[PDB]
């Protein structure tokens, strides 16, 4: 949620440029405006299967231990 | 860019070949790199293409580092430079209409046909007669 | 992760706007360039005491039951 509100702050900033001049130079830096629902949808379709795969418990011990210890502390 | 601008004959295609492997030209002065994108984008819009073949480097063999926006996955040597050694002696002529003739179905219906050539049996270029010491042209006068 | 990288790409777009686009804004929407390390340290220092709260299970059953369902299916 917080990263999303940040991306909407950024969308506000970018639209501020877009309302008055500010043409893009690098023709490959375009970003579509951020709206959660559609990306949650594409997350569901394209990458939710690979993501939510339980596997052998490796990704959990790999990446989440920081948050694990943090949540245990809190 | 100035070099291309200088010469007077009209140019069909305009290509620039870099030869470098410092895949980041400078990670030190960002202003130089910003001006680099600017000028390169300009050249892309003045009618000039640009191209690099990643020659060879210990590591540092990537194109997304500052060059994905320049040229038109990756490795340490370019296949694109190997063919530039294929060392050929062909010769070519462009889309050269041998003769345009008006195909007429009858005495009234006429259509425009360009008789073109697709095989020609190239001969050796015709030799030129030269003076024996002076190597000058001799301007035959039969 | 993906939302962080979207944050970075929008950072790239805003940078394309200021450093080479030769344009400015109203200065009221300027957002800090995104880095996930700081973002995480601040989230876990400030928001985390409430971000991981178990509570009555009320917020759980409201906020994510959709994702719950989706991952059960997958």
């Amino acid at each position: 949620r917080e990263l999303a509100t940040l991306l909407h702050m950024k969308d506000l900033e970018i639209q501020d440029y877009q309302e008055s001049g500010a043409t893009l130079i690098r023709d490959r830096l375009k970003t579509e405006p951020f709206e959660e629902n559609s990306f949650l949808e594409q997350f569901m379709i394209e990458k939710l299967p690979e993501a939510c795969s339980i596997g052998d418990g490796k990704p959990f011990v790999m990446n989440l231990q920081d948050l694990y210890m943090a949540v245990t502390t809190q | 860019a100035n070099l291309f601008s200088d010469v007077q004959f009209k140019m069909s295609h305009k290509r620039i070949m870099l030869f470098t492997n410092e895949d980041n030209p400078h990670g030190n002065d960002s202003a130089k790199a910003s001006r680099a994108r600017t000028k390169a984008g300009d050249l892309r819009d003045t009618g000039i293409f640009l191209d690099l073949m990643h020659l060879k480097k210990p590591g540092g063999f990537d194109i997304s580092l500052f060059y994905r926006d320049i040229i038109s996955v990756h490795f340490e040597e370019s296949s694109k430079l190997e063919d530039l050694l294929r060392k050929v002696r062909a010769k070519e002529t462009r889309k050269r209409a041998l003769s345009r003739l008006k195909l007429k179905l009858n005495k009234d219906i006429v259509i425009s046909v360009g008789i073109y050539n697709l095989v020609q049996k190239a001969l050796k270029p015709p030799p030129i007669k030269l003076y024996r010491e002076t190597n000058e042209p001799v301007k035959t006068k039969t």
